[PDB]
């Protein structure tokens, strides 16, 4: 599976949240910032690699940060469909 | 009529031609009466022939 | 041979072919019986670099293990 | 001399053939002993087999052939019409006296940047309308 | 109706049309996505009334500028060519509307056509097309060109004023009834019968006198007076090498009264089946639907333009010359292509844009059979090449794939003129020939199948897999062209059906490219040539019937068609008329490896570099404040995909043309 970080740069603005395509991440409270919000990624295990968090990421560097690892692939992070690991 | 018989003719492609024109045994007549004797400018009517 | 060269064709360069072939049964037997001394040893060290190094050695192996007197002083001279 | 005996002595660099003239004279007799100018392939692939007027003999289209390509498979072609050439100059040079004869003159060449009045024109001519 | 809000105003704003480029130059990326989006009507701000304005409206404004470009070609036949000296000998002088200038040693590129000419041989038949409509003189010539540049001013205004005529309540472009109705009738029944009306009582007298040799004015200012009861097309004319000009004009009569037959019929409703199509007729009232089909439609017609155009000759002369009717091949060919994947890219873009047919829904089958169908043409009909090369190599001619060997004969390749034996000759040349069928032939044909079905399939997958996919289930959402979804799920590079369009391109170019060289190498070895003396004549055929013998083998078809007839665009320098060419085929060859950097490269490295070089106008107060970036993903693949085919075509362009311009003089 990738894994999904997130820095306390991020301000919880949650449009990471909205582009998630398998619902990875979810906004928790937070004081670090003003908007007292800051995305998380509990389920890691869905993230398939999009970087479209990334992509809708505001900050001048991206707060969310999706490494991808090949080695690691599972197949809720490969989007298998025709077959089935599980 | 295409390949393995070679008609050769128009007759042979389709029965009782002979002519670009179909094999009617009318010979369409002028409607009407054309001048003996010509004018300048006429343009006589052309003929299919 | 048909030769296809220009150059080969203008000067006439050939390629000359012995009478005999060069070596014998025997010797070519002798090389062969060389090659599966090699091939033996290598399947060995094929297995050894896959298997890598046994840390669990000191656990069961017989002996004490040793370092040669000469590694040890590398060893106290460091890098 | 000849190659058999130029074969017997055999060239040796080290000790007699120290001349590049001999050496490549031994090579050349044993190039024209033991090499061959071609594979010896079969004439019959280098032969066309369509476009060149044999190509019944491959019997590639028996069934029901086309008529158009000539049977014969000398390699010639007829040309195709023949008898209509004549009757095609006939007609030509028939159309040809029939407009001279209609017109009452030459026919003279058309100008490409040349101008005619109109031979129905109401106005005296400048330019013959011919 | 209302003129008061066309001002120039928007002219300087420069993305007014586009929502998304408000802010206007913030980078290089913004020029780039203002000209991509320009002509993108239906994502431009408006309304849907706005969008039929600009579409009509341009249609007009490129009606014009095709006008444009018809008054210019009949302009440079009428003062710049030697159309003159061509008519009254069509053999001894080539074609040439085209004349060069003198500027740099350029007065080398003009070659000797005439006595009194000198410039560059055309290719088009324009020359034959003139000789065909009895255009025989340079105020003809003149009024011709007057008349494109009156129809180009009038579909320039048309445009115009279309802009504004039609407003959102217009409705007379969505009236398919009434639009099929009209063109079926008038633009193709009337058009026809009128075009017949034309040819005889314009061009026949003039083309009979032509062919016997007649050239006095008053005879240039009696139907079937020549042609016998042979078949059209069974007998060409013996002095042109053509059919017969009365035959063409009748078939005009016949299509015209066919054409509204047809209408008439579909007026009064004697067809019946309408359901069968009701279905298509809800689904495809779109923009991209009609240009699509209609894409599709005028591709499958170019190319049976292409076929007939050289397979049957209808105008003058053209058959003889060889330039021009290979050239015409070739274009009409290439256009066939061209509009055929552009066909299926607005066939994806309607299936984005608007619900899809039911066969969507079955789509796996589909694609997976044409999966399986392709690879196995692919592997039979280029194996039988590979296997071929293999074992001639090896030394077994006898067990290769050709006529002397293990022969595959077309034994479905049957006959349909019914001709007579022989072929027709005009002046030391071959007008029409038969061509005989063989095992390259099965191979060839069978190569073209699998590349059209390989370059369906790209469409076809594009298309079907367009809204959805096991990969991505929102491509709907991701819309038409986006470079890719993310590096995720194994990466989803080019699952767009832009980008399958990218592919289905070059897989159109590639077709094209082996059915260009089949058609010239097949027609120099087997069927164009001269002849030497019932007669029988021994044809030479500019290749000398090659194609059969060697075409059976890659090396075959890299030998004796690339590098033994490259000679003469190879070494034409020094020649003055095809030293162009050569020049275009090196700088051909430079294009399409260019194009490899884009194809080959990403876009990350080249902005990295960017920013790195950057620096240094930054160290010395050089600050471009729109800011440099690198091309995006889809415009580098567009670019890579436009100079690849620029330069392959522009490589077999110079190549053919050379070849023929050397070969026929
Ligand atoms: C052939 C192709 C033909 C296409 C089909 C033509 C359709 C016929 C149009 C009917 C006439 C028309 O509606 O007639 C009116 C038309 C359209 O006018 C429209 O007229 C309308 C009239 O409106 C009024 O209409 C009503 C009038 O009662 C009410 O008053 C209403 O409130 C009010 O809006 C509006 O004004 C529109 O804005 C206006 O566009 O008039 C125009 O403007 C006339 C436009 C003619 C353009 C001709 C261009 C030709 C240029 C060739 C140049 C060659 C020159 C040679 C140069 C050589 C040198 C090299
Ligand atoms: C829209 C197409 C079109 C046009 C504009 C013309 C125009 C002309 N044709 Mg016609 N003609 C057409 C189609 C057309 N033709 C077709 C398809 C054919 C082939 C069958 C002919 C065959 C033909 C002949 C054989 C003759 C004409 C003639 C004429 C003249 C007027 C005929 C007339 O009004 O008769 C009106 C008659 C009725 C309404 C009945 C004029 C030059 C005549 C001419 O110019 O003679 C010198 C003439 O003799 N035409
Ligand atoms: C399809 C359209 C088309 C094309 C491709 C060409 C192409 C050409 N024309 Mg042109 N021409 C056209 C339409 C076209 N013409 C039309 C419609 C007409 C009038 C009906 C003419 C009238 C015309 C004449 C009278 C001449 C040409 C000439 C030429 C050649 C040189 C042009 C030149 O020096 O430009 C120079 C560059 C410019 C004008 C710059 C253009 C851009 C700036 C902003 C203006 C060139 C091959 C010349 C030629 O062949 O000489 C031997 C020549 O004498 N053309
Ligand atoms: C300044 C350059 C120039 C200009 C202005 C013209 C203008 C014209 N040529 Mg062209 N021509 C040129 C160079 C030029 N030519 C050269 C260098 C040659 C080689 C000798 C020719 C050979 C030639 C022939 C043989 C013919 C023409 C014709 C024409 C007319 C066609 C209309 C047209 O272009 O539509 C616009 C068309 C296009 C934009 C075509 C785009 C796609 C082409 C076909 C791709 C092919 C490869 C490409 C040429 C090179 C790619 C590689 C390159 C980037 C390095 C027009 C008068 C025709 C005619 O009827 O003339 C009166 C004709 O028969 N030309
Ligand atoms: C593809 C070609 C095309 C088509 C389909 C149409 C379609 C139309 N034009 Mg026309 N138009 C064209 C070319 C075309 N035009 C050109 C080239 C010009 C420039 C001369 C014009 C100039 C023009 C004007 C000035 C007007 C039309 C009008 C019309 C309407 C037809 C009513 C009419 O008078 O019919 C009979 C023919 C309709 C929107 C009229 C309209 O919309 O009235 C409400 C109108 O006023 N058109
Ligand atoms: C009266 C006869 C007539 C004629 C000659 C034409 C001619 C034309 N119409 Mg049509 N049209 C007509 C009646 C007619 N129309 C009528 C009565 C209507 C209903 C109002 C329309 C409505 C109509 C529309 C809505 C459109 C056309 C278009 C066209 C052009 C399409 C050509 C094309 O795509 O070729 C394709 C050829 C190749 C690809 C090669 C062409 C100039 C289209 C166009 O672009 O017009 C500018 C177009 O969109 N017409
Ligand atoms: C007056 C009748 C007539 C005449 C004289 C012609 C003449 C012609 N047609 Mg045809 N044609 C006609 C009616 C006619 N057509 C009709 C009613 C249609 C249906 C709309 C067509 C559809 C049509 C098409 C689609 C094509 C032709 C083509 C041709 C040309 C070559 C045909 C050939 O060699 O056939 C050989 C003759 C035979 C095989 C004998 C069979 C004749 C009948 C079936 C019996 C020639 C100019 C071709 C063309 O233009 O090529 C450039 C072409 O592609 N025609
Ligand atoms: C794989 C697909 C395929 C494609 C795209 C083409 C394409 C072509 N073939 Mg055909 N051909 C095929 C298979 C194919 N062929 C096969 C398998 C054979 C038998 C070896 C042939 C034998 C053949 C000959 C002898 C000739 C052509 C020719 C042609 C041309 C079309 C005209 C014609 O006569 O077609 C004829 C098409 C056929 C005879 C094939 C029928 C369609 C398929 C095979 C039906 C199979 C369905 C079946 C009910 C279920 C199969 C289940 C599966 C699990 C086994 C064109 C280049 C002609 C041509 O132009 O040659 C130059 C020609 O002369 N083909
Ligand atoms: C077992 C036993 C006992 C015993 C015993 C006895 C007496 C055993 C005797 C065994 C005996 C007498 C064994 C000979 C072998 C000969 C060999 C292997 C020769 C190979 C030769 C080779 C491989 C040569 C090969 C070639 O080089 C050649 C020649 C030519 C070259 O071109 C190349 C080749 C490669 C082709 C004790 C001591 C009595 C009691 C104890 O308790 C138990
Ligand atoms: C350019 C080009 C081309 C070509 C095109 C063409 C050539 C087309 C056609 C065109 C045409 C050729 C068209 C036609 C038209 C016609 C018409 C449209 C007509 C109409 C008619 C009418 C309208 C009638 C009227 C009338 C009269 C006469 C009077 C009274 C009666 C009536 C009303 C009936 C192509 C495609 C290759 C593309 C490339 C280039
Ligand atoms: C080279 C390259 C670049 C860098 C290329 C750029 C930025 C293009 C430069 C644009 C210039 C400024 C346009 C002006 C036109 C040329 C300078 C004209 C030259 C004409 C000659 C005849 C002189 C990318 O950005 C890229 C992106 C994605 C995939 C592949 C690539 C890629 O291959």
């Amino acid at each position: 599976s990738h894994a999904v970080k997130i820095y306390d740069t991020c301000i919880g603005c949650t449009l990471c949240v909205r582009a998630c395509p398998t619902d990875v991440l979810e906004m928790v409270p937070a004081t670090v910032n003003a908007a007292k919000q800051v995305a998380s990624s509990p389920r890691v295990e869905d993230c398939v690699g999009c970087k479209r968090c990334e992509t809708a990421c505001p900050t001048d560097f991206l707060s969310i940060r999706v490494y991808l690892q090949e080695n690691e692939e599972t197949q809720y992070s490969l989007g298998l469909d025709l077959a089935d690991w599980s | 009529c295409f390949s393995s018989q070679t008609c050769q003719d128009i007759g042979d492609y389709l029965p009782g031609w002979t002519g670009p024109l179909p094999p009617v045994a009318y010979d369409f007549p002028p409607l009407y009466p054309a001048p003996e004797v010509p004018y300048t400018g006429y343009q006589a009517p052309l003929k299919l022939m | 041979r048909v030769p296809g060269g220009k150059r080969t064709k203008e000067l006439g360069l050939v390629v000359p072919i012995p009478e005999e072939d060069g070596l014998t049964d025997g010797q070519i037997a002798a090389l062969f019986v060389v090659a599966l001394v090699v091939l033996i040893a290598a399947v060995d060290l094929a297995r050894s670099l896959y298997f890598g190094l046994q840390p669990n050695k000191f656990k069961t192996a017989k002996g004490k293990g040793s370092i040669t007197p000469f590694m040890k002083r590398l060893i106290e001279n460091g890098f | 001399p000849s190659d058999e005996e130029i074969l017997a002595k055999g060239c040796d660099i080290r000790v007699d053939c120290t001349t590049k003239e001999q050496q490549f004279a031994w090579a050349k007799a044993y190039y024209r002993k033991y090499n061959q100018e071609t594979d010896g392939k079969d004439p019959k692939y280098s032969k066309p087999s369509t476009g060149a007027g044999v190509f019944r003999k491959f019997k590639i289209d028996w069934p029901n052939p086309d008529p158009s390509i000539p049977d014969t498979t000398d390699g010639t072609y007829p040309i195709r019409n023949e008898d209509f050439l004549p009757i095609w100059k006939q007609q030509q040079e028939d159309l040809r006296a029939k407009m001279k004869e209609y017109i009452g003159r030459e026919f003279t060449e058309i100008r490409w940047i040349g101008d005619y009045d109109n031979a129905r024109s109401p106005y005296k001519p400048h330019n013959g309308y011919y | 109706a209302i003129f008061r809000y066309v001002n120039a105003t928007l002219w300087s704003k420069a993305g007014h049309f586009n929502k998304a480029l408000s802010k206007g130059a913030k980078t290089t990326t913004w020029i780039w996505n203002l000209h991509a989006s320009a002509h993108d009507f239906d994502i431009q701000q408006g309304s849907a009334g706005l969008i039929a304005r600009k579409v009509f409206s341009s249609g007009l404004a490129h009606l014009s500028l095709v006008f444009f470009w018809l008054g210019g070609m009949h302009f440079h036949g009428a003062y710049l060519s030697n159309y003159s000296a061509w008519l009254k000998d069509p053999k001894s002088v080539a074609p040439s509307s085209h004349i060069a200038y003198s500027l740099v040693g350029q007065d080398i590129l003009n070659s000797y056509t005439s006595q009194y000419f000198s410039g560059i041989t055309i290719t088009s038949g324009f020359f034959q097309l003139y000789r065909s409509e009895g255009i025989v003189t340079q105020s003809q010539l003149k009024y011709a060109c007057a008349a494109s540049l009156i129809a180009t001013l009038i579909c320039l205004s048309g445009s115009y004023l279309h802009m504004q005529l039609m407003s959102k309540f217009t409705s007379f472009y969505k009236k398919f009834q009434s639009l099929s109705q009209s063109h079926l009738i008038i633009m193709f029944g009337f058009g026809s019968v009128s075009f017949s009306a034309h040819q005889i009582h314009e061009a026949l007298p003039i083309n009979s006198l032509l062919d016997s040799g007649i050239w006095d004015p008053q005879l240039f200012s009696a139907i079937l007076l020549g042609t016998p009861s042979a078949i059209t097309g069974k007998l060409l004319n013996p002095s042109t090498g053509s059919i017969f000009l009365s035959q063409v004009a009748a078939h005009h009569l016949a299509v015209g009264i066919v054409f509204i037959t047809l209408g008439l019929i579909k007026w009064c409703n004697l067809f019946f089946s309408r359901n069968a199509i009701l279905s298509l007729r809800l689904a495809y009232m779109d923009y991209h639907a009609q240009l699509s089909i209609n894409l599709a439609v005028w591709a499958s017609l170019s190319m049976v333009a292409a076929h007939h155009l050289t397979e049957i000759p209808v105008y003058p002369y053209e058959s003889t010359d060889y330039p021009t009717v290979l050239c015409l091949f070739v274009h009409h060919a290439c256009l066939s292509g061209f509009f055929t994947v552009a066909s299926g890219a607005h066939a994806s873009i309607f299936v984005i844009r608007q619900l899809p047919t039911s066969e969507i829904r079955h789509r796996d089958p589909i694609i997976g059979h044409l999966i399986w169908v392709c690879i196995a043409l692919g592997l039979h009909s280029f194996g039988l090449y590979c296997h071929n090369d293999t074992l001639e190599a090896l030394g077994r001619p006898e067990d290769t794939f050709c006529d002397n060997s293990i022969q595959l004969k077309p034994i479905f390749a049957k006959q349909f003129l019914g001709l007579q034996p022989g072929i027709e000759v005009l002046d030391g040349k071959i007008v029409r020939m038969t061509q005989e069928l063989g095992t390259a032939d099965f191979m060839v044909h069978h190569i073209h199948a699998f590349t059209i079905h390989v370059t369906l399939l790209i469409l076809l997958k594009g298309v079907l897999y367009a809204r959805n996919s096991r990969l991505v289930s929102d491509k709907l959402e991701l819309g038409f062209a986006y470079p890719c979804d993310g590096p995720g799920r194994g990466g989803t590079c080019q699952i767009s059906p832009w980008d399958h369009l990218f592919l289905a391109v070059f897989w159109m170019y590639n077709c094209l490219s082996v059915v260009i060289f089949h058609y010239f190498w097949k027609m120099q070895s087997d069927v164009w040539g001269s002849y030497v003396h019932h007669s029988s004549l021994t044809c030479s055929h500019y290749s000398q019937g090659d194609f059969s013998v060697n075409s059976i083998t890659i090396n075959g078809w890299l030998r004796n068609l690339l590098w033994s007839e490259a000679s003469q665009v190879i070494q034409s320098y020094a020649l003055p008329s095809i030293c162009s060419y050569g020049f275009i085929f090196l700088a051909a060859h430079f294009v399409w490896a260019f194009s490899l950097m884009f194809l080959f490269s990403g876009r990350a490295y080249w902005q990295e570099l960017i920013e790195s070089i950057l620096w240094s106008h930054h160290k010395l107060k050089i600050v471009p404040h729109i800011q440099p970036r690198a091309l995006s993903i889809s415009q580098g693949r567009a670019v890579g995909l436009t100079h690849y085919v620029l330069g392959g075509i522009g490589c077999t362009w110079a190549f053919i043309i050379s070849r023929m311009l050397v070969l026929t003089t």
